């Protein structure tokens, strides 16, 4: 529920890391990087953190997945203009 | 070939009366006019993509006059305007102000400083040039080949290009006239008759230079395929088609940001090729260490490597950096010459002194540097040398032998080993010594270097120790008979004193304080005001003593009662045994691996590719030249010397230029060491000078010396490595590409090998050093590649610091 990191599936030569943020994170650009004993910081990459209506903590999230969509992912909106009768 | 000439439509500067003005001229190779008034440098002729782009558009629509009988511009420009509006390319309206333009003064490069020069200009309506609209640019060809005519055969022609713009013009215009006969124009000052005209007018337009335009037109009249195509030529199609394949031949090349040569002669099948289809349908037809198997080849190549840098050698010593390096190596090739020939004196019974040691080091240097091959070597005596000259006087009083003698026929034999070795170029041997025995013998050297300086130290210490009371009235002469107070602290305060001075300043070389220069040259001479500043110092304490640099009284031998200058073969006071003439290779082969090893071995330290020296090397010139100078000393009872490595590398650092960290470049002349050598020479006669030079300040510049040496080791580095963590470690390819332990372990065999050599010395079989030296190659050469991989091996052990 906090930030945290476990190996899943690993090889020889890697390693397959699931990484979790808090439902409260601090949105933004984050930089992630790596920290091994006897070595200097390895900047990894960079990602984006946004708000989650899918997640049942967090502060926007949604009931519907028909809502998510409408009110989240469509780039296709209706502005209604005119008049009450019009 | 033949003489095609460029003139543009120009108004002069004095009256602003528009003219026509030269701009090339082309035999074959392109010759252009700078704005002074002089021809720049012929060219190889090169055209802008729009010059031609545009010259192949007027030319599908231009105007041809083939076989046109006139033998003047006035009645060539009266047909060639009569064409031009019959074939509706100016209006009736435009012939009268063009054939005034055309028939104008046609100058030449003779009245340009008459006149105040030209300028470029628009031709208009009204009489008065206009000037131009469109942004100027400055040929490429006046600034790349300007700022700084019997090649013509008798029965050639010669073509004129005549380029002008005129604001009252719909399109650019192109006009081609062929004479049916050769003429003289008066534009043409040449006594060359003209066959050819080419009349390039037209407005001001993007992407047309009318100066590109005339020179890509002179350029296609100056090839041969075009030019014999023109003469036969009876319709404009005929010189349309030959334009097409010259175009079809013509090699454009793309702005890339990253030129280079090899890139650039990768096109070099593509140009055979385009010039094989041109003339395809023309009736024309195109017009250091290596062994080389020869005797004395190697001394020869490196005769020729270097000596045509001789002039370069005197010219380049001309900086203040080399008279601060000349102050440095004096002292630094004085002081160990003055230790070693009294060490000499007292060990050979002054047979062999100190005056001689000096004049051999004078007379050696100065051939050295004359004549060698790597003038950066400094050459004299060493320790080995030193530990023989006792071996051998040892040997000689044992068996009732002259040591003098002996020495000649020592330095005779070495001759003739010398001579077969070079004449076999048995130099190219030294290949097989890598940076692993190189930085192996190069920090067992500084060292023992360090490690002697501080032994003085301690030396003067125990001399002059400490205590509560002191004889005062104490014999001074030549030297303490006891202790005296204040001596070895003063010494001490003195040499740390002069190293400490030593290292900021040569910090304050690097740093960011005061102006650059002064600061790069205040860095330079470091050293001498180190030297002097610490001299003051002890010139103004008077009281306490401190032991001063002593050179002998004159040039004389330093024992008249043993020997004179010249020493007989066959004995001084005893007839020299036959036996011994034989036996004398033996220590003569013995000093031939010594010197052999120190020279060669210097000579590859000091001329690593990453020191930056581009002047050469020469491994068998320097050899012949040493061990020749050795065993003719050996004649006059002089000590045979060597490279020796400290005194060289510092002489080499001393002239090396730093850039905005590393190395940029190494002043390689011949003036630095043989003023070195003329002033050691000098010594004797400077002895007021250098009586008043303390011990100790030249036992600090030593330290300088020793721990300035280090600087380009990879072993010392990786010593460093070994205190120093993994993450810190820096990117080099023996850390990025080989584990930290091997790398370690690398280290630590290395380790153990100078631990090794220093027992080595440390024991009276010290003279056997060379040869457990040589025993570090089959090292590397086989038992490293048992326990490291290849790849390894070329990361920590690499000729030029490459990452494989
Ligand atoms: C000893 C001078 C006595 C002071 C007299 C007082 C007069 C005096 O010396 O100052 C004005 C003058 C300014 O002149 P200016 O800035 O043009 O001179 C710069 C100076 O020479 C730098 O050392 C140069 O860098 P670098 O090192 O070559 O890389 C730099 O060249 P670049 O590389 O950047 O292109 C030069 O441009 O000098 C100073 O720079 C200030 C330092 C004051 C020096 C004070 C030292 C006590
Ligand atoms: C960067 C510049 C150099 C820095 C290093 C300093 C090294 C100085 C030499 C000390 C060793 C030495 O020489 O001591 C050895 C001497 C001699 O002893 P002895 O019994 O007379 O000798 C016996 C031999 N006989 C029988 C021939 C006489 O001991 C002394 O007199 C003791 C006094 C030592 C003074 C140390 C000065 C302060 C050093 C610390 C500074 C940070
Ligand atoms: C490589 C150099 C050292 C030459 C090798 C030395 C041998 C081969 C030669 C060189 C000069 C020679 C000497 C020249 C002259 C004489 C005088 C004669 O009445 C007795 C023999 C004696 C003394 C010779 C002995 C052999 C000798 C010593
Ligand atoms: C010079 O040589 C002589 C005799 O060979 C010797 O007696 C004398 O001690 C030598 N001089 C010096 C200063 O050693």
């Amino acid at each position: 529920k906090w930030w945290s990191a476990v190996v899943e599936e690993r090889d020889a030569q890697s390693w397959t890391i699931s990484v979790t943020t808090p439902a409260d994170a601090v949105i933004g650009h984050y930089s992630l990087l790596l920290q091994v004993s006897g070595r200097k910081q390895l900047l990894l990459g960079q990602f984006t953190l946004l708000f989650n209506p899918w997640n049942r903590e967090d502060a926007v999230f949604l009931k519907n997945e028909a809502q998510r969509m409408e009110y989240l992912l469509n780039q296709n909106g209706l502005i209604y203009l005119g008049t009450a009768d019009c | 070939k033949v003489y095609v000439e460029l003139q543009e439509l120009v108004m002069d500067e004095k009256n602003q009366e528009l003219r026509w003005m030269e701009a090339a001229r082309w035999v074959q190779l392109e010759e252009n006019l700078g704005e002074n008034g002089a021809w720049g440098r012929p060219h190889l002729s090169h055209l802008t993509f729009w010059s031609l782009l545009e010259l192949r558009r007027v030319f599908t629509k231009g105007t041809v006059l083939l076989d046109l009988q006139e033998t003047s511009l006035a009645g060539v420009a009266n047909q060639l305007l009569d064409r031009f509006i019959f074939e509706d390319q100016i209006r009736p309206q435009d012939r009268e102000e063009l054939l005034r333009a055309l028939l104008l003064k046609h100058s030449h490069a003779g009245e340009l400083e008459a006149l105040g020069g030209v300028k470029p200009a628009v031709l208009t309506r009204s009489g008065d040039p206009s000037q131009p609209l469109l942004p100027q640019h400055s040929s490429l060809e006046t600034q790349l080949f300007c700022e700084q005519l019997e090649k013509i055969p008798p029965d050639s022609e010669a073509t004129l290009v005549l380029v002008g713009r005129a604001d009252f013009l719909e399109q650019p215009v192109l006009g081609f006239v062929r004479l049916q006969e050769a003429a003289e124009l008066e534009a043409v000052e040449l006594p060359v008759p003209i066959r050819f005209l080419f009349v390039l007018l037209g407005p001001e337009a993007p992407h047309i230079d009318y100066t590109q335009l005339g020179r890509a037109a002179a350029t296609l009249m100056s090839e041969r395929v075009f030019r014999i195509d023109a003469y036969m030529a009876q319709s404009r199609g005929e010189l349309l088609h030959s334009l097409e394949g010259f175009l079809d031949c013509s090699l454009v090349l793309p702005p890339t940001d990253a030129p280079s040569e090899q890139a650039l002669l990768s096109l070099v099948p593509v140009q055979r090729e385009l010039l094989r289809r041109r003339y395809q349908s023309s009736p024309a037809k195109p017009d250091p260490l290596q062994q080389t198997g020869q005797l004395f080849g190697g001394l020869v190549r490196d005769i020729r490597r270097r000596y045509p840098y001789y002039l370069s050698d005197i010219t380049d010593a001309f900086s203040p950096q080399v008279l601060a390096a000349v102050i440095f190596i004096y002292f630094a090739a004085l002081s160990p010459a003055i230790t070693f020939g009294g060490l000499l004196g007292e060990k050979t019974r002054n047979q062999m002194g100190v005056s001689e040691l000096l004049i051999s080091t004078a007379v050696q240097g100065i051939l050295f540097a004359l004549l060698g091959a790597q003038p950066l070597l400094v050459v004299g005596f060493s320790g080995p040398l030193l530990v023989f000259e006792e071996a051998f006087f040892s040997f000689c009083e044992t068996n009732g032998l002259e040591y003098i003698v002996g020495r000649v026929w020592i330095g005779f034999w070495l001759i003739l080993l010398v001579v077969l070795v070079v004449a076999f170029e048995g130099s190219f041997l030294v290949r097989f010594i890598s940076r692993y025995t190189q930085e192996i013998f190069s920090f067992l050297i500084s060292l023992i270097f360090i490690y002697e300086t501080f032994s003085k130290l301690i030396k003067i210490f125990q001399d002059h120790p400490l205590q509560k009371t002191y004889n005062y009235n104490v014999l001074m002469v030549p030297k303490p008979q006891g202790p005296l107070p204040n001596t070895a602290l003063l010494s001490l305060v003195l040499m740390a004193g002069t190293f400490f001075f030593a290292m900021m300043l040569r910090k304050f070389k690097n740093s960011s304080y005061f102006p650059g220069k002064l600061r790069r040259v205040i860095g330079d001479f470091g050293v001498p005001i180190s030297i002097l500043i610490m001299v003051l110092v002890d010139f103004f304490i008077q009281d306490t003593y401190t032991q001063k640099l002593s050179v002998p009284d004159g040039f004389k031998v330093s024992n008249s009662s043993a020997r004179g200058w010249v020493i007989h073969p066959l004995g001084l006071r005893s007839e020299f045994p036959i036996w011994m003439m034989f036996a004398s290779a033996l220590p003569a082969l013995l000093v031939f691996i010594l010197i052999f090893l120190e020279s060669q071995i210097t000579t590859l330290i000091v001329s690593k590719p990453e020191r930056k020296m581009v002047k050469g090397s020469g491994f068998h010139l320097d050899l012949l030249l040493v061990v020749g100078m050795g065993g003719v000393a050996a004649l006059f009872g002089m000590p045979w010397l060597s490279a020796t490595t400290v005194r060289s590398v510092t002489h080499a650092n001393a002239l090396t230029v730093m850039g905005k960290a590393q190395i940029q470049e190494v002043k390689e002349q011949r003036i630095s060491g043989l003023l070195v050598a003329v002033l050691v020479g000098l010594s004797i006669l400077m002895e007021p000078i250098l009586s008043r030079i303390p011990l100790a300040v030249l036992f600090g510049i030593f330290l300088y010396m020793g721990v300035t040496s280090l600087s380009g080791i990879q072993l010392f580095d990786r010593i460093l490595l070994l205190f120093k963590p993994p993450k810190y470690h820096p990117d080099v390819p023996y850390v990025k590409r080989v584990k930290t332990w091997r790398m370690h372990l690398f280290t630590g065999i290395q380790i153990i090998c100078l631990a090794v050599l220093w027992v080595v010395k440390s024991t009276p079989a010290s003279l056997a050093l060379p040869f457990v030296l040589i025993l570090t190659v089959p090292l590397r050469r086989v038992l490293l590649p048992l326990i490291f991989r290849n790849v390894e091996l070329q990361c920590l052990d690499a000729d030029d610091a490459k990452a494989t």
